RNA sequence: GGAUUUGGUGGAUUACUAGCUAAUAGCAGAGGAAACUCAAAGAGUGCUAU
């Protein structure tokens, strides 16, 4: 490499060693509230004096932010250098700033917030060290104006080169930009440990979630021609979901199941990972929002599958997870609805299911299939089952009557039935 | 072990007031300052002219 | 935009001007200011300048020595 | 200023890595131990500015590059078709001097040329005498010339009789020339006296590298025979002569603090408290037993398969700069460098404006050339 | 006698010390803000010299020991192979020995 | 059929089972000629010798490797230290890890295990779904990365503390002519040797993260660095 | 699916006897556009420069 190079290189290493009074003013102008001579012309303390009151603020609003009075805004921070501090002592500073950039996630919007980090950019060059961190939790304000600010006063890291062209720009960067950074796979890994960690820490808030999903979307609807790259979405973002999952806040289960179902339309996937996936959807389903979402993901993920056991019944354990945080009667309410989506072959797995586990609640399997006009496999296979049934249990008057509506209904196809089977 | 080096603070030497005057560090120690009377000739030579 | 609303505020006119039994709703103003908007959304979206994507380079390798264990410390006699 | 003092009656400071200084120390002197492979144009002589603040570095093949190496800023690059042995900086690290095949050129701080001194013919060795404005050179034409870089004139010229000339050291007490000749004697020499102020016998060989402590009072000198020896200059006593190398000397260097380095091929070798009259501090290799009066090297490492061209400790730093075959690397040597610097004389967070404003000043004071004596204290008797 | 607690306070002002924040800093955890299965008797009795080769001069404690006995020989060679090689995470802290994990083990049976 | 060599000893397994131990006459002399003493195990004691292997730290102890199960004998002595349990899959490759006391044992049917030996326990098992292991290999560069290659000449990368596949690679030899026979990390840097009956030989390296911060999560994929290869069949 | 241009790396562009080292042995012409770009200077001006 030219000599040029690996003096480059040593020049980013040595970005803050604040070595003159020339570079001293670039890293004190920087600043999020005031321009830039002015900037140069305020000292630590009145930044720190500002910021403290700017704390105190946030701990009204929010208490776990008086926490980094003790640690960041202490009145001793104002003689913490980091340039001086060893890597043991640096990363416990980063881990308490990273935090810190959490619980500032979301209140963004709050005046207060933009004047207490700037004691974190004066005081400790966040923007220059912890470049990643900020921007990632600060993404979803792409328009407002704090953002475009952030942009003027730092250098892009390699992955979020998309920026370039808006830093110091009068338009903020555009929906459309947003998705081309999504587009690379390494931002979406980098992303998925953001979200990890705030899935950890219960950080999320709507704003968040709502323009993840919706980005993580437009990634799809992007690449829905190319399927090897799709192929290559699916270890990640299928993870992604499945940590919203686990997520209590009914907020990021939801979030998820917009996730999933798009997936699925976009990507046929085996039945396992379908029936791992509703598995997952239910073993932490407890919102009643979340109830009403997963019940409509839950078909549509059927409604994706084109293979043998399309309409299979549901696996005994799967069966009863789903009868226990969806009634029958909760079901038929969703049956009785006229806007129903079509969820044909999801209750022929059910009614199956339910033939080959539940002899109590055939007569709902009568109810079930008048409110919905199932197809006619769908019908013979049913009626397949149900021939099986009359061998094996005993008669009743319910089954005998099953078996009556389907007389009612398409007689010639009965006989078929019956003339295949016995 | 005991390891210590040298340790220069940017903001002493530089001060963050862009109007402030940088600290001016002063050490006696003879061996810093070579030609002790050579040099106060030429500046009394030079007073002169 | 100005092409655009032009043609749909003669839309809304000649509804607005002529209609015998019009609704005062404004609703044939509505979807089509909801059109523009659509319009104008997809338009203010387009960015003329490129924008760079990250730079992929294959810098040089070379291996470093690494300090390995020896089997000889195993062997030994009683 | 720093140390490396031991907790334990076992734990060696010889035995410490660079990896793991590296490792004890903050961020900011982790960087400062930057390392430069340059493969092709090697070897390269290394050479730092007065106050530390610039590099100015020499492939033998004919690359010359001058840049801040703290802030990270190349301020000249030469890629002359040549063979380029030595180089140094003038009175500031605007202006470089550099011994090139044939001639010694010099050179602006973009690098643009700005003479080529037609009467510096074959030079090997460069110094610069700060105070006096005067530059030095010696080869193998046994020539020593003075030149004043300030009026541009050729100050005098003076006649060894001894040969080539392998090494060149100042005095930075009383700014007297020190050449090696192949007899393995030390000539002292001074611009307006025709003959040698001092011939010292320092070698049964050619004297390979000459190195003076900055009090002036301390030299170290190793010849090509397997030896090394240290002198009172003041006094003209031997003090040491160690006998023990395990090879041939190269390069010496003496420190702000008074640290001994020594470089015998990669060989890099530290020792601490060894410029004294006592005989203890003689420097020996290893340890006797563990015995306390035996002087044990304090610091040494290992440049895998890279002959070492030159050592530069670094002015006002904790660092040893080596030139070697395949570039530059500096080395974590705590209490080396001279932790309190005086801003008068050099500044090494000089800004330009008080820098040019320094310029000047030394230049009304430029002591004359005649004024250099084997006695600083010589101005002021009565005649 | 020791320095009172309201001396220390202010002695933390005058002189700017930092190490209260510091170990503020390293206490810093993110989540309160928000058996020999078989033996070698062999090894008991052998006893092998330091000395001789230069590799197993540094696993000395002390300049005086020369000789030392196979089990100690061992966990000396061991501490010496863990500089080598540190220890990674999976090894020690992580073993394996509706769940909502379903969809994390499908996903990595499937390719 | 497999050749271990550890310190001062040389063990040789023959098909019939024979594990032969040759010592060196001299400590100093550089390679081992003399013959120790002979170790056979039965079919009771354990099935087909899979590899001769020597873990660190083990005072003249061979890590026999069976289909069966694992063996554990001291050549010094020439005794069977301990049987490691059976295994329901026959093992198909053998590996000791860069830890202390667990080996990488890789089965016909898709199967990793971390078995500890000191132990004698199974501590973690990777599951590969229809596929048979050809060659394990662990990273030492600092990154607890485990390499495992099948004979459907696909190569795959795990990250032991994540659990996660950092990435494939497909189809990087022929399944014709044995998959991946061989593929192993470098001792103490990010490349990956790999070969195959293909008649070629290539060369991997893992590129530096591109991320400043949480650079295992961003983990950049293996990218070819060199090869040399010839004709896969008679010219 | 086709065509144009281009960044990076890999192998050669010298004839294939192992690495590392401190090595008798140890180790392993005239112009134009863009700027929180980089420099070299000139002039003036401001701020208790006490």
């Amino acid at each position: 490499s030219s000599l040029s190079d690996q003096l480059a290189q040593v020049a980013s290493n040595n970005a803050t060693v604040a070595l003159d009074r020339k570079r001293r003013q670039k890293l004190h102008s920087a600043s999020l509230i005031y321009n830039s001579k002015t900037a140069a012309t305020q000292d630590y303390d009145f930044i720190f004096e500002n910021a403290s009151k700017a704390l105190e603020e946030l701990s009204q609003i929010e208490p776990k932010f008086a926490i980094f009075s003790r640690t960041l805004f202490s009145e001793s921070s104002i003689s913490l250098d980091r340039n001086v501090q060893t890597k043991e002592e640096i990363k416990d500073l980063d881990n308490a700033i990273n935090a810190y950039l959490l619980l500032a996630s979301s209140k963004w919007y709050l005046a207060p917030t933009l004047h207490a980090t700037e004691w974190l950019v004066r005081r400790f060059q966040i923007h220059v060290k912890n470049t990643e961190m900020l921007l990632l939790s600060t993404l979803n304000y792409y328009q407002t104006p704090v953002f475009k600010r952030i942009l003027s006063i730092i250098k892009l890291p390699p992955l979020f080169n998309c920026l370039s062209n808006f830093v110091r720009s009068e338009k903020p960067p555009t929906a459309l930009t947003m998705i081309k950074l999504f587009n690379d796979m390494d931002f979406l890994k980098l992303y998925t440990s953001y979200l990890d960690q705030c899935i950890k820490h219960n950080a999320t808030y709507t704003n968040q979630l709502l323009f993840t999903t919706c980005c993580f979307i437009n990634v799809v609807a992007f690449n829905s021609n190319n399927d090897e790259k799709l192929n290559q979405l699916v270890p990640i973002l299928l993870e992604i979901s499945a940590k919203l999952l686990a997520s209590k806040s009914k907020d990021c289960q939801i979030a998820a199941h917009t996730i999933l179902v798009v997936f699925a339309t976009a990507l046929p996937l085996k039945k396992t990972i379908i029936l791992a996936a509703m598995e997952t959807i239910l073993s932490n389903l407890d919102a009643k929002e979340a109830k009403h979402s997963a019940l409509l993901t839950i078909c549509k993920l059927f409604q994706t599958l084109k293979g043998q056991g399309n309409v299979d019944q549901l696996p005994s354990k799967i069966f009863k997870l789903f009868d226990s945080k969806f009634d029958t009667v909760s079901i038929l309410t969703f049956l009785d609805k006229e806007d129903k989506p079509v969820c044909d072959k999801f209750i022929t797995s059910y009614t199956r299911s339910i033939a080959r586990y539940d002899r109590s609640k055939l007569n709902i399997i009568l109810s079930l299939l008048k409110k919905i006009r199932l197809e006619r496999y769908e019908v013979r296979l049913i009626i397949t089952d149900l021939i099986y049934l009359s061998e094996i249990l005993e008669d009743k008057s319910q089954l005998v009557e099953l078996f009556e509506y389907f007389i009612s209904i398409n007689e010639d196809l009965v006989l078929k039935c019956l003339k295949s089977l016995g | 072990m005991k390891i210590k080096t040298i340790k220069r603070s940017a903001d002493d030497y530089v001060p963050v007031k862009s109007t402030q005057e940088s600290q001016m560090p002063r050490n006696l120690n003879p061996e810093l300052h070579p030609f002790e009377r050579a040099r106060e000739y030429t500046k009394a030579l030079n007073a002169t002219k | 935009i100005a092409r655009v609303l032009a043609a749909k505020a003669a839309v809304s006119l000649r509804y607005d001007a002529l209609a015998e039994d019009r609704d005062d709703s404004g609703d044939i103003g509505l979807e089509s200011r909801a059109k523009v908007e659509n319009r104008l959304s997809q338009l203010e979206g387009r960015d003329l300048r490129t924008t760079p994507k990250v730079v992929r380079e294959a810098k040089k390798v070379e291996m470093t020595e690494a300090r390995a264990y020896n089997a000889d410390a195993d062997t030994a006699k009683a | 200023n720093g140390y490396l003092e031991p907790e334990n009656e076992l734990e060696k400071t010889f035995k410490v890595q660079q990896s793991e200084i590296k490792s004890s120390v903050d961020v900011s002197t982790a960087n400062k131990a930057l390392d430069l492979s340059l493969k092709e144009f090697g070897p390269y002589h290394i050479k730092y500015a007065k106050n530390g603040t610039h590099l100015l570095i020499t492939g033998r093949k004919g690359h010359v590059a001058s840049m801040d190496w703290r802030k990270g800023q190349l301020r000249a690059e030469l890629f002359l078709n040549e063979t380029c042995h030595s180089a140094t900086y003038l009175q500031n690290e605007q202006y470089f001097a550099v011994a090139q095949k044939k001639y010694t050129f010099i050179y602006d701080h973009e690098g643009t040329e700005l003479h080529r001194l037609k009467q510096h013919i074959e030079a090997r060795h460069l110094d610069f005498l700060p105070y006096h404005y005067l530059l030095v050179t010696a080869g193998e034409t046994g020539w020593l010339k003075y030149h004043d870089v300030s009026t541009g004139q050729l100050v005098s010229e003076l006649r060894t009789k001894a040969g080539p000339t392998m090494a060149m050291a100042q005095n930075p007490w009383n700014a007297v020339m020190h050449l090696g000749h192949s007899n393995g004697t030390v000539s002292l020499w001074s611009p307006s006296m025709p003959e040698p102020l001092v011939k010292l016998l320092s070698a049964r060989g050619p004297v390979n590298s000459i190195a003076i402590d900055r009090s002036g009072y301390y030299m170290a000198t190793t010849g090509a025979d397997r030896s090394m020896k240290i002198w009172d200059i003041r006094n003209f006593k031997q003090l040491h002569s160690v006998e023990s190398l395990p090879t041939p000397g190269t390069n010496v260097s003496i420190s702000d603090t008074g640290l001994l380095a020594l470089s015998r091929g990669p060989h890099v070798t530290l020792w601490k408290d060894a410029l004294k009259l006592s005989g203890d501090s003689k420097p020996c290799f290893g340890s006797m037993g563990g015995n306390p009066h035996r002087n044990t090297p304090y610091m040494s490492h290992l440049f895998a398969g890279n002959k070492v061209e030159n050592l530069g400790f670094v002015p006002f730093e904790d660092l040893l700069g080596v030139g070697h075959q395949t570039g530059i690397t500096n080395l974590i040597v705590p209490g080396a460098g001279e932790a309190n610097y005086d801003a008068l004389e050099l500044n090494p967070f000089e800004t330009k404006k008080q820098r040019q404003e320094q310029e000047v000043r030394t230049l009304l004071n430029k002591l004359p050339a005649d004024t250099i004596t084997l006695d600083p204290n010589s101005i002021g008797s009565v005649d | 006698p020791p320095p009172d607690e309201e001396e220390q306070l202010l002695a933390k002002f005058v002189f700017g010390d930092t190490t209260d924040l510091q170990e503020n800093l390293a206490k810093f955890n993110a989540d309160f803000i928000f058996e020999a299965a078989w033996i070698d008797s062999d090894d008991e009795k052998i006893k092998v010299p330091i000395l001789v080769t230069n590799k197993t001069k540094k696993l000395r404690t002390s300049y005086n020991e020369s000789k030392i006995n196979g089990v100690h020989y061992i966990n000396r060679l061991r501490s010496q192979f863990e500089k080598i090689y540190p220890r990674p995470k999976w090894v020690d802290d992580e073993s394996d020995s509706g769940d909502i994990n379903a969809l994390t083990k499908i996903l990595s049976t499937t390719y | 059929e497999h050749l271990c060599i550890f310190g001062d000893y040389l063990c040789a397994s023959t098909d019939d089972n024979s594990i032969f131990i040759y010592k060196k006459s001299d400590p100093q002399d550089k390679y081992p000629s003399e013959f120790y003493t002979k170790l056979t195990v039965t079919e009771i004691q354990g099935g087909e010798i899979v590899s001769l292997q020597h873990l660190a730290t083990y005072l003249n102890k061979l890590t026999v490797v069976t289909k069966s199960n694992v063996l554990l004998f001291n050549v010094r002595t020439g005794k069977l230290v301990f049987t490691s349990n059976e295994f329901p899959d026959q093992i198909t490759t053998a590996e000791p890890a860069p830890v202390l006391d667990i080996i990488a044992l890789g089965t016909v049917t898709g199967e990793v295990i971390m078995f500890n030996m000191r132990k004698g326990k199974r501590i973690r098992t990777i599951k590969i779904p229809q596929s048979r292991i050809s060659s394990l290999s662990f990273r030492t560069d600092g990154s607890s990365h485990l390499s495992v290659g099948t004979s459907s000449g696909d190569l795959i990368f795990y990250d032991l503390d994540r659990r996660s596949r950092i990435h494939v690679l497909k189809n990087i030899h022929r399944e014709s002519y044995g998959g991946v026979t061989q593929a192993t990390f470098l001792n103490g840097q990010p490349i990956i040797v790999t070969s195959g009956g293909d008649n070629s030989l290539k060369e991997y390296v893992f590129d530096p993260s591109l991320s400043q911060g949480s650079g295992d999560v961003v983990v950049q994929p293996p990218r070819y660095l060199r090869s040399r290869g010839g004709h896969s069949q008679p010219p």
